């Protein structure tokens, strides 16, 4: 069976990092879970880009923050915060595609 | 009368627009009258209450330019009911000014009659005490306090004021609040066409191509009255009149399709038939009219507070599943923080994607994957509404609901700023019949409009 | 020469509120500092651009009454960053007046430092030409035109201006736009506490109980800095700090949790640890601060147009299924009717219940049983925005979409009026670093607040 | 034999009839079908009331308008048009419960 991200993570969320960037934070329930995911090499730009309907090169960074058992995904905002046409000025509700993730382990 | 009377209705409400080509084709059919409804109570009480149009000045001006240029050029009267959206004094004046500008820009001269529909409160107070007011169905009984706290009060005129203005030679007739069919029917009736057929024709034409199919609130229709019935047609090859589309419009916005009441009588449709004719046209016959003691419907609204609102989405399934309880907890938190103790503060939520449209009558009990959360606060002052809305917004944004995983914030706002001060809120306060009297007569005034303004 | 430094952060943004009992319990812990963030860029560019607060005056006053009374009574400094929501001159003045009113009502006298963060356009123009401006990640290169068309330009100050005001004896320090951790860290650093620990503590405290669990934007938190780390605690038995909640707040709103940049240096967090201690508290250690050449972040916005909006629901499954094409056909109709010819007229739809939150990034391709349709038009003038919005609204209301059976109208409006003018629209125009210079030095001035005001 | 209303109706809609009343109009494609529905006596106040979550006595009238092959259901608006708390000022999107109707012929 696969392990869903939801079963492994305490926090799965988005927010702005300033008006020009969107950050997705995932904090795992245990260090063991975090290390299992990091070791698997399954949380890739290709995975995230497919889930978000962007090109893989649009993912700017995936940062493995060991002190927090956390990973941060960074991408530019394709609508600057507050620009005409925005959907989410604070960048606060862009996390839902991550809820579909399942790991093959 | 003799042979026929052709009425062109260009659009469902003056200002809604229409294709230029449809109007050009309609004019090639040589109308005897260009008539249009310019207002309605359906957009709600703000517009009468605040003295504002629900239609757009630029749209109204655009539509009238076509109509007045054509009417003056071809010596065809142009008749307008419920000027300016609600037909009270400010609405009538707003439309009047638009028409002066058209005459200035197109270098036109014509006579224009103005027919106000405003009713002084003293008349209504006196009628109430004299037993001359009747509530319509489900309307509360009228009180003196409700009269006094209303703003503009208007009566819906019938055919006769329009007829007196037309008989005096008015080329454009700008009526205040009016019964919709009357601005179409007044002229053919004075020319000898049957009252029941003409009023039913007006009722079917009062929203132009809404009575065609596929319908449009923004396309032209014509009724051709003869001495035995009337024919309905459109001027757009993609639209047709059918038996169902025309009959549907006989039902439209009425509480009994057999009996349609208005000032001076009731249309009895028990004997009517709808029959497809020609190509995409319908012939209607059998309509009749029963005179009744003459009464007018009054409309009025009153200010109830001030509104501040915000809209934001949520995409989180845990928040969505728990939303009803979350909103209650946020309200409790805000009331404690601001020490709220006024039962005159009203907070309303609409949860679009669950029950935003039907409320407690919505049959589906579960949301999907997203909600649009619309919050509005109505309070005795704008400042109070703003304060409550702001605190509800920031509290909801960061509320730590049970099992939350999306912990940086809960709401996707489309706009900066997030809160929208929408201002005064009105509610209907008068929707009652008044027995006609001399004091309620609707008198016209004709002015000569020229390219340089009104000339005396 | 105390070995701990205790900081009370009452709420995530001044004005958001907090439970009175949480604040009272926090004061029983005898803070050495009451500090709070009063502003942010996350609410978008309207607030800086238009000079307006995103928080509510009554809420800010309510929160400040607790803080100032407590600080003055107990001789505890009160430090506020980004006064008034955005920290430009009007925001600072707005918050200053609130404080004067509190002093009058509570009969208090105290010194107050004001630290403006406004930057004259000439300084920015000169710096651009001298090669002293650097765009942050993904920010467009700055031009002279963007500088000139901006309104208020502000710089986010660091700890040092606050330190100078505190050293001058100010009992309340009201700062303009500020780097959020600096509010909290300035005083402990000047008292000799470690810069890395103090700035990391400030970054965890700058949103108060958002860093606790369950989170709240409206509840208090305290950080206690000692020689080897800092401890975080809440004051509500329903909330606590955990290793996850504190570490999450280290990631919050940052591009790289290993390196948090600000004016004068970068917090290097690769050595951090989070340790649950006692009951519901967390001890954080290992934070390091590395100095960098001193630069300030500038913010500015510019007006781009004017907005009018409408909101309405639909409940019809045929309309919902076909909504994308319907909206395109309505737009085409409106452009033709109003002869629109300006690409700067922008019509935006949000379809809540399908893709209102995520737009083209929404994974779900199908709506449920209801949509909330939010329309807004941004145009070069308010009149044009209002006119296009109105025509879209009425055209959509009566659009005859394919297979329609609900033919009397297509939209459920919650409000009268249906359209809401929302006014000028701003967009960010400056989000750039400027090298420090004498011209960019932040000056403070102290005024003696009394119940009668400030004298002379 | 179950037969849906949607398969028979050209029009199924709501609108205000002034600010105080909501009317639901059903128009049939054919007189044959209208008469079959009418004579069946299956379109009752109790049916409509259940679909709308109101008491049967809340339904004011059901009017069989033979010249249009149409039936009109009339009820009071439980929120006056434009009152604080309204959901649908024009009364234009209240028809959806009728779309579930099935007759048994
Ligand atoms: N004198 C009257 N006696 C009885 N009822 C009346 C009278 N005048 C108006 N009414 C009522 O008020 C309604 C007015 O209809 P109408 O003139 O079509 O209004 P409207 O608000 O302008 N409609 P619309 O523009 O199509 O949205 C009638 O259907 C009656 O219910
Ligand atoms: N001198 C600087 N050098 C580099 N980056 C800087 C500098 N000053 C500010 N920033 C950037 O701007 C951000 C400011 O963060 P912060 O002070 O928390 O902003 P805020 O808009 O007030 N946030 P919040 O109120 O919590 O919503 C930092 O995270 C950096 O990305
Ligand atoms: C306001 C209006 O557009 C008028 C009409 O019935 O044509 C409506 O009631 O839907
Ligand atoms: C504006 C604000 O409430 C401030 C914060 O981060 O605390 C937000 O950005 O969500
Ligand atoms: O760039 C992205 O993937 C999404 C950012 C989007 O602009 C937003 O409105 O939040
Ligand atoms: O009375 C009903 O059944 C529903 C009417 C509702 O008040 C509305 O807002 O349209
Ligand atoms: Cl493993
Ligand atoms: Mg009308
Ligand atoms: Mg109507
Ligand atoms: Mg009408
Ligand atoms: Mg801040
Ligand atoms: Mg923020
Ligand atoms: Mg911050």
């Amino acid at each position: 069976m696969k392990q869903s991200l939801c079963s492994l993570a305490q926090v799965i969320r988005s927010k702005n990092a300033g008006p020009y960037e969107l950050v997705l934070d995932i904090l795992f329930k245990t260090r063991e879970d975090y290390q299992r995911v990091k070791r698997s090499e399954q949380l890739t730009p290709q995975l995230i880009a497919g889930l978000y309907n962007v090109k893989p090169d649009f993912i700017h960074r995936i940062i493995w923050f060991d002190p927090a058992n956390a990973v941060k995904i960074v991408m530019p905002r394709d609508i600057i915060s507050g620009n005409v046409g925005d959907n989410d000025v604070y960048g606060a509700q862009q996390h839902a595609p991550l809820l579909s993730i399942e790991f093959d382990f | 009368m003799a042979r026929t009377f052709k009425i062109l209705s260009p659009t469902a409400i003056l200002g809604y627009g229409f294709p230029e080509e449809s109007f050009r084709k309609a004019m090639e059919a040589s109308p005897d009258l260009i008539a249009v409804d310019a207002g309605s109570s359906d957009p709600g009480p703000h517009y009468l209450g605040a003295g504002k149009p629900f239609t757009d000045r630029a749209g109204v001006k655009r539509d009238l330019r076509y109509m007045i240029v054509a009417g003056v050029k071809n010596n065809i009267p142009v008749v307008i009911g419920t000027a300016g959206g609600s037909g009270a004094a400010p609405h009538l004046e707003w439309c009047r000014q638009i028409i002066h500008e058209i005459a200035q820009e197109e270098k036109l001269s014509f006579s224009m009659a103005l027919i106000p529909s405003d009713v002084d409160k003293a008349i209504v107070h006196q009628a109430l005490d004299n037993g001359k007011i009747t509530a319509l169905d489900f309307v509360p009984e009228l009180t003196h306090e409700a009269i006094e706290e209303s703003t503009y009060i208007v009566a819906q005129m019938g055919i006769e004021p329009f007829q007196r203005a037309l008989a005096a030679g008015a080329q454009v007739v700008l009526g205040g609040r009016a019964y919709d069919p009357a601005c179409f029917a007044a002229l053919p009736i004075m020319q000898g066409f049957d009252e029941g057929l003409a009023l039913h024709c007006g009722k079917i034409l009062e929203c132009a191509a809404i009575a065609a199919t596929p319908g449009s609130g923004s396309d032209c229709a014509m009724g051709i009255i003869d001495d035995s019935g009337f024919t309905l047609k459109a001027f757009n090859p993609k639209r047709k009149f059918t038996e169902t589309s025309a009959a549907a419009h006989t039902l439209y916005e009425k509480s009994d399709p057999y009996f349609l009441p208005g000032p001076g009588g009731v249309l009895n449709l028990k004997g009517c038939t709808f029959k497809a004719v020609n190509e995409g046209e319908v012939y209607v016959s059998g309509s009749r009219h029963e005179a009744t003691p003459y009464a007018l419907k009054l409309e009025g609204a009153r200010r109830v507070g001030f509104r501040c609102l915000t809209i934001a989405g949520t995409r989180d399934p845990i928040m969505i599943a728990g939303i009803d309880n979350i909103l209650e907890e946020v309200q409790t938190s805000v009331a404690r923080n601001l020490s709220l103790n006024d039962d005159s503060i009203r907070m309303t939520f609409h949860l679009y994607g669950k029950n935003g449209v039907m409320g407690n009558h919505e049959p589906m009990k579960t949301a999907g994957h997203e909600l649009g959360i619309l919050l509005d606060v109505v309070a005795p002052t704008q400042d109070i509404a703003n304060s409550v809305c702001s605190l509800v917004r920031s509290t909801l944004l960061h509320y730590g609901y049970e099992n939350r995983i999306a912990t940086a914030g809960n709401l996707a706002f489309p706009f900066s700023p997030s809160d929208i001060q929408s201002g005064p809120v009105y509610e209907f306060s008068i929707y009652h019949l008044i027995e006609a009297s001399d004091a309620l007569r609707f008198d016209f005034h004709i002015e000569q409009v020229t390219p340089e303004g009104v000339q005396a």
